[PDB]
RNA sequence: AUGCGCAGAUACCGGGAGGAACGCCGAGGCGAAGGCAGCCACCUGGUCCACCCGUGACGCUGAGGCGCGAAAGCGUGGGGAGCAAACCGGAUUAGAUACCCGGGUAGUCCACGCCCUAAACGAUGCGCGCUAGGUCUCUGGGUCUCCUGGGGGCCGAAGCUAACGCGU
RNA sequence: AUGUUC
C-alpha cells in the first residue's frame, strides 16, 4: 500500500503552494502513484478483474482532471504531463 | 440459561489465546453459540467467530466435541 | 509444454516436440560416465527376434545410477539436467562431494544446487534414496528396487512413481505404476519423487519418420499378408479375421493371459 | 475366548438398518448384531423393534466375552437409535454413558442427488 | 514493518537440550528474515483440545514482533520445516476490543 | 432386485493417500453486474463517516469502442474423492428409451486460452432535485433517554396504477 | 411408489 510518508512526499513535490491538497495537479499526481502501483499489481494478478474496475476508474478521473487543466491552464497541464511522465 | 457476555467483565474479543473465556462461548457440542445465547451484538459475534477458529487451528478449542447423554 | 508448429507442412500441423526447458542446463553428455558404446541391434546371434525394430538415431549410452546404497551418507550436489536419448526420463548429473560423478534419473521437482543423498538416515526429499523400510507411508517414490541390492527396475518411465501403501513385516506394499499392489522387501532401495518429464506421453510423433527417427520400422497387419505369414494372411479382397485373433505365431492376442501360472512371485503381488 | 468386562457399544442406525458393534476399549469389535442377523429382511430391519432386537443379541453375545458395561456411542438419525438404546440400558449390560457422535461434514461432499433437494 | 504475533506449538515432549535446539532455530530464523522481537512468551505445555501430530499436548509459545510485511509468510515456510514445530500461525497484532467497560 | 460380501464384506479401531467443499458462527454483509463463505499472510479495488482543511463546475449521460460476464460447453495440459448427462444393469409399466435402485464416462476441480448466453430478474437504464410518517436491521458520527449520515427490509401520507400493486 | 385417455 502507499504509506502517509509516501503520499506526502508526492503531494509535497506537487502542491502549488504548502498546505495545498486537492488542486488539479496533486489530485493528478495522487491518482498516478495509484495508477502506476496498481498497473504492477495487475501485471503479476492478470486474474483480478475487479480490481482492474478501479484502475479503469482513476484513468479515467485522470484523464477528465487533465482534460480540465488543458482546458483552464494549457502550460501547467504540459509542465504536469512532463513532470509526471504521462499522456503516452 | 443467561446470556454468556452476561457472566463476564471487561474481556477482549480478539484475544484468541484466552481460552479460559472462549470455551464458554462454544456449547457442549465444540459448536459456536449464536447470538441468542452469547448475547452480543452482530459485530461482536463476528470478531469473535473469527478469533473462535484462529484459537480452533491453535489447538486450544474444539472444532466438535460430542454430545453426551443422548 | 509441448511445442506445437503451424501448418507449414503437412505432418507438421501434428508433430509436437519435447519442451526442453527442464534440460538445457547441461547440452553435451559426461565424457566419462556417458559413452559406453551402445550396441545396435533389433536381432539376436543371427536373427530378428522383435520385429520392426532398426534404424534410428546413433545413440551414446550414459551409464546411470540404479543402485544407490554404493554410496550411503555420502552428498552429492546435482550439477546439471540432461537429455538421455535412451529413455523418456531425463536424467541428473551429480556432483558428490568425494569428487565421484553419477547419474540419476532425474525426478520431477529436482533443481540444478540441489543436494541429494542416499541412506536410511537421509532426509525424505526428492532425490534422495532410502530402503523402503525408512520411508514415511505414502511417500510417493520412483526407481525403486524389487529384491534387496539387485538393483532399481520400478517406476522409470518419465512420469512414472510408486506410492507406498503399508509396511508388513519386512515388506513394505507399492502401488506401482500399472496400478498392481504388490510386496517389496523394505531392505529395498527406492528414491523419493516421480520421474517427470511427465509431458512425454503427450508428444504427437506426427509423422512417419519420426517413427523412423526412434528406430520403429513399419509395423505390417497380418491381414495384409498371405497365409503363409500369418493367421490373419490370405481372403480374397479384404477380410475380417475369421478366428479369434492371434499373432503371427499363433497364440490369441485379445485377452489370453500370459503371466506363467506357478510363478514363485504371485505370493506377493496384488492387481 | 477373550475376556473384557468394560468396553464399547457403537449402534449405527440408518434408515435401511439397525447394526450395533460392541468392543473392547481399544475400540476392537468384541461382537455386533443387525436387523438381519436376527430374523429380518428388507424394510422390517429398519423398524425400531428390529433394533431393540439387535441391541439385545448383541448385548447378549456379549456375556459370552464377560462383558458388564458398555460406554454408548450413537451414530445415526433413524428409528432404530431410540430403541436401540432402550434395549441395552435394562439389557442386564449396564449403560456407563450415551454419546451421539454422528458423523456430520462440515460442508464437504456433494451429497446423492436424493438427499439435495437442498438450496 | 508491522506488528505480528507469531504463534508456535512445539512437540511436548523434548527436553531442554533438545527444545533450545528449536528455540535458537528459531531465534536465528527471527533475526534472520528481519524480525525485531518485542515481547516474548513461553506459555509452555498445554492440552490441546483435539490431538496434534498423535498427541494430546502441545508445547507453546508466542512471539510479538515487527518485521517487514513481505518476508512475512517465507519465514512462516522457514519456521514449520522443522519436524518438531507442529503448528505456525502469524497474526498481524491488532487493537484489543472489547465487550464490558 | 441388481450390487457388495466366507478371496471375510457391513459396523468398530489404527496407519496412510488423495480430491472437493467449508459445519456451528449465519440473518445479515460486499460487489456495476455476473457473483462472492474455514483460518492465516502478502498484494489490491469499491465504499461510508468525521473535520469542513485543499481544487473551484473540473459535472450528468453516453450511439459506437474497450473490458467484465452464472452454468453448460470447446481447446491444451493437469487433477479426479464425492457427485454425475450419456451409458450399463435392477425394478416400475400396457410400453418406461423416464420417474425409484445399483454402477458409470465426460463433466463438475486447477492452469492457460476460448465461448458470451440466461427467468444475466427488482422481469424496474443512469444521474439530480422535490413530496407524511411508523417500525426492524447493518454500519459510521454525535453534551448520547434522542439526534445525524450511509445501506438493507416490512407497513403506509399525498400521488400514481388497467388492476395487482408502487410509495424518500 | 407408479397408473393413460374422452
Ligand atoms: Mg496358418
Ligand atoms: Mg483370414
Ligand atoms: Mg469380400
Ligand atoms: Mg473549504
Ligand atoms: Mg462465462
Ligand atoms: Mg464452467
Ligand atoms: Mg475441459
Ligand atoms: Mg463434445
Ligand atoms: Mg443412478
Ligand atoms: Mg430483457
Ligand atoms: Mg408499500
Amino acid at each position: 500500500p502507499i504509506t502517509k510518508e509516501e503520499k506526502q512526499k508526492v503531494i509535497q513535490e506537487f502542491a502549488r503552494f504548502p498546505g495545498d491538497t486537492g488542486s488539479t495537479e496533486v489530485q493528478v499526481a495522487l491518482l498516478t502513484l495509484r495508477i502506476n502501483r496498481l498497473s504492477e499489481h495487475l501485471k503479476v494478478h492478470k486474474k483480478d478483474h475487479h480490481s482492474h474496475r478501479g484502475l479503469l476508474m482513476m484513468v479515467g478521473q485522470r484523464r477528465r482532471l487533465l482534460r480540465y487543466l488543458q482546458r483552464e491552464d494549457p502550460e501547467r497541464y504540459r509542465a504536469l504531463i512532463e513532470k509526471l511522465g504521462i499522456r503516452g | 440459561k443467561a446470556k454468556v457476555k452476561a457472566t463476564l467483565g471487561e474481556f477482549d474479543l480478539r484475544d484468541y489465546r484466552n481460552v479460559e473465556v472462549l470455551k464458554r462461548f462454544l456449547s457442549e457440542t465444540g459448536k459456536i453459540l449464536p447470538r441468542r445465547r452469547t448475547g452480543l451484538s452482530a459485530k461482536e459475534q463476528r470478531i469473535l467467530a473469527k478469533t473462535i477458529k484462529r484459537a480452533r487451528i491453535l489447538g486450544l478449542l474444539p472444532f466438535t466435541e460430542k454430545l453426551v447423554r443422548k | 509444454a509441448v511445442k506445437k508448429f503451424k501448418p507449414y507442412t503437412p505432418s507438421r500441423r501434428f508433430m509436437t516436440v519435447a519442451d526442453f526447458s527442464e534440460i538445457t542446463k547441461t547440452e553435451p553428455e559426461k565424457s566419462l560416465v556417458k559413452p559406453l558404446k551402445k550396441t545396435g541391434g533389433r536381432n539376436n546371434q543371427g536373427r530378428i527376434t522383435v520385429r520392426f525394430r532398426g534404424g534410428g538415431h546413433k545413440r551414446l549410452y550414459r551409464i546411470i545410477d540404479f543402485k544407490r546404497w554404493d554410496k550411503v551418507g555420502i552428498p552429492a550436489k546435482v550439477a546439471a539436467i540432461e537429455y538421455d536419448p535412451n529413455r523418456s526420463a531425463r536424467i541428473a548429473l551429480l556432483h558428490y562431494v568425494d569428487g565421484e560423478k553419477r547419474y540419476i534419473i532425474a525426478p520431477d521437482g529436482l533443481q540444478v544446487g540441489q543436494q541429494v543423498v542416499a541412506g536410511p538416515d537421509a532426509p525424505i526429499q526428492v532425490g534422495n534414496a532410502l530402503p523402503l523400510r525408512f520411508i514415511p507411508v505414502g511417500t510417493v517414490v520412483h526407481a525403486v528396487e524389487l529384491e534387496p541390492k539387485k538393483g532399481a527396475k520400478l517406476a522409470r518411465a518419465a512420469g512414472t512413481s510408486a506410492q507406498i501403501q503399508g509396511r508388513e513385516g519386512d515388506y513394505v506394499i507399492l502401488r506401482l505404476p500399472s496400478g498392481e499392489l504388490r510386496k517389496v522387501h523394505g531392505e529395498c532401495y527406492a528414491t523419493v519423487g516421480a520421474v517427470g518429464n511427465a509431458d512425454h506421453k503427450n508428444i504427437v510423433l506426427g509423422k512417419a519418420g519420426r517413427s523412423r527417427w526412434l528406430g520403429r520400422r513399419p509395423h505390417v497387419r497380418g491381414a495384409a499378408m498371405n497365409p503363409v505369414d500369418h493367421p490373419h494372411g490370405g481372403g480374397e479382397g479384404r477380410a475380417p479375421r475369421g478366428r479369434p485373433p492371434a499373432s503371427p505365431w499363433g497364440w490369441q492376442t485379445k485377452g489370453l493371459k500370459t503371466r506363467k501360472r506357478r510363478k514363485p512371485s504371485s505370493r506377493f503381488i496384488i492387481a | 475366548k477373550r475376556q473384557v468386562a468394560s468396553g464399547r457399544a457403537y449402534i449405527h442406525a440408518s434408515y435401511n438398518n439397525t447394526i450395533v458393534t460392541i468392543t473392547d476399549p481399544d475400540g476392537n469389535p468384541i461382537t455386533w448384531s443387525s436387523g438381519g442377523v436376527i430374523g429380518y429382511k428388507g424394510s422390517r430391519k429398519g423398524t425400531p423393534y428390529a433394533a431393540q432386537l439387535a441391541a439385545l443379541d448383541a448385548a447378549k453375545k456379549a456375556m459370552a466375552y464377560g462383558m458388564q458395561s458398555v460406554d454408548v456411542i450413537v451414530r445415526g438419525t433413524g428409528a432404530g437409535r431410540e430403541q436401540a438404546i432402550r434395549a441395552l440400558q435394562a439389557s442386564g449390560l449396564q449403560v456407563k454413558s450415551i454419546v451421539d457422535d454422528t458423523p456430520v461434514p462440515h460442508n464437504g461432499c456433494r451429497p446423492k442427488k436424493k438427499f439435495r433437494k437442498a438450496s | 514493518m508491522r506488528r505480528y504475533e507469531v504463534n508456535i506449538v512445539l512437540n511436548p515432549n523434548l527436553d531442554q537440550s533438545q527444545l533450545a535446539l528449536e528455540k535458537e532455530i528459531i531465534q536465528r530464523a527471527l533475526e534472520n528474515y528481519g524480525a525485531r522481537v518485542e515481547k516474548v512468551e513461553e506459555l509452555g505445555l498445554r492440552r490441546l483440545a483435539y490431538p496434534i501430530a498423535k498427541d494430546p499436548q502441545g508445547y507453546f509459545l508466542w512471539y510479538q514482533v515487527e518485521m517487514p510485511e513481505d518476508r512475512v509468510n517465507d519465514l512462516a515456510r522457514e519456521l514449520r520445516i522443522r519436524d518438531n514445530v507442529r503448528r505456525v500461525m502469524v497474526v498481524k497484532s491488532q487493537e484489543p476490543f472489547l465487550a464490558n467497560a
